[PDB]
């Protein structure tokens, strides 16, 4: 999230016109979606990182 | 206004949220829990739809 | 009086609702009589609002939005796909789409739902 | 037509799974016929909580007194 957060406001400040600024946005925020398992493609490693955290709770409980 | 969230600008503070889902018995605040970022005119067109979807779902996991 | 059928076959409905959830198989239990006696008192004299087709869209969006920020993007789709698909499929008493049976159903299941964002 | 009436109570477990109801089949089923008959839907509910309600208390009598 971060990274990908810092890459998106570099690529804003350096971006040369709006579809440019728009693209580099979007792939930013694909990035972070990916790494953070959080696009379409990761949907798995989400659930299972849903799941860890589930299980983390419960014995947090 | 306890953490230094409170010395963000006020124009930055006023876009972070709490985002409450749709609350269902047996649910914990892990599950609806989520921060949003309001993007709109041209932001929304770097800060698309998908973008916001998720940045929404970095900050909730 | 065809009125009677209607009222007989809400309670026969309310009473089988009773059995199946709360596995009351004897009708002469007196706590499947206070069941079916529930049930028929709130389908005869409730005070609710008829079915809001957009409060059940708004739900299932909401639904929709709080699995994608758990990241559980395939039940996001799922349950937009779903309940899209039920509000345009007919009922079993009602063939037109979209009817006040598919938003009624739809906000049961909203009322019914057990942490949609966290479930696989 | 049949199929769609099938594809309909699919599409309602599915919802069901999906929102974790705990709602079988058949109780998807005849949720749907009484509210076709026009009755409240939140009347349903609240009468299925209830139902539930009562199901989980007695359950967890027995299971106390077993």
């Amino acid at each position: 999230l971060e990274c990908s957060w810092d890459e998106l406001w570099n690529k804003v400040q350096q971006a040369q016109d709006l579809d440019h600024i728009i693209a580099a946005h979007e792939v930013f925020l694909d990035t972070i979606i990916s790494r953070c398992l959080l696009d379409s493609d990761s949907r798995a490693l989400l659930n299972q990182l849903r799941a860890v955290f589930d299980q983390i709770i419960e014995l947090q409980n | 206004r306890a953490t230094n969230a409170q010395f963000d600008s006020p124009e930055i503070l006023r876009r972070l949220d709490v985002r409450l889902l749709e609350v269902s018995p047996g649910d914990t605040g892990w599950d609806v829990f989520s921060l949003d970022y309001h993007v709109d005119g041209p932001i929304a067109t770097v800060f698309t739809r998908e973008c916001m979807s998720h940045y929404l779902r970095v900050f909730n996991f | 009086p065809p009125w009677s059928r209607l009222d007989a076959q809400q309670e026969r409905d309310v009473r089988e609702l009773v059995r199946g959830v709360a596995g009351l198989q004897d009708e002469a239990d007196p706590n499947f009589q206070l069941a079916l006696n529930f049930a028929w008192s709130n389908f005869r004299f409730h005070r609710f609002l008829d079915v809001n087709s957009h409060k059940i869209e708004k739900t299932i969006e909401g639904i929709y939005e709080k699995f994608v920020i758990h990241s559980d993007l395939s039940k996001a789709a799922s349950w937009k796909r779903l309940t899209e698909e039920f509000l345009n499929a007919p009922l079993p008493s009602i063939k037109e789409i979209k009817t006040d049976a598919h938003y009624s159903i739809l906000s049961l299941l909203l009322c019914l739902s057990d942490s949609p964002s966290n479930s696989s | 037509n049949l199929n769609a009436v099938r594809e309909t109570m699919d599409v309602l477990l599915e919802i069901s799974r999906i929102l974790n109801t705990g709602l079988d089949m058949e109780t998807l089923s005849i949720c749907v016929r009484l509210c076709e008959q026009g009755i409240n839907p939140e009347a349903l509910s609240s009468v299925i909580k209830e139902l539930r309600k009562a199901t989980e208390a007695l359950k967890a009598a027995e299971n106390m007194t077993s």
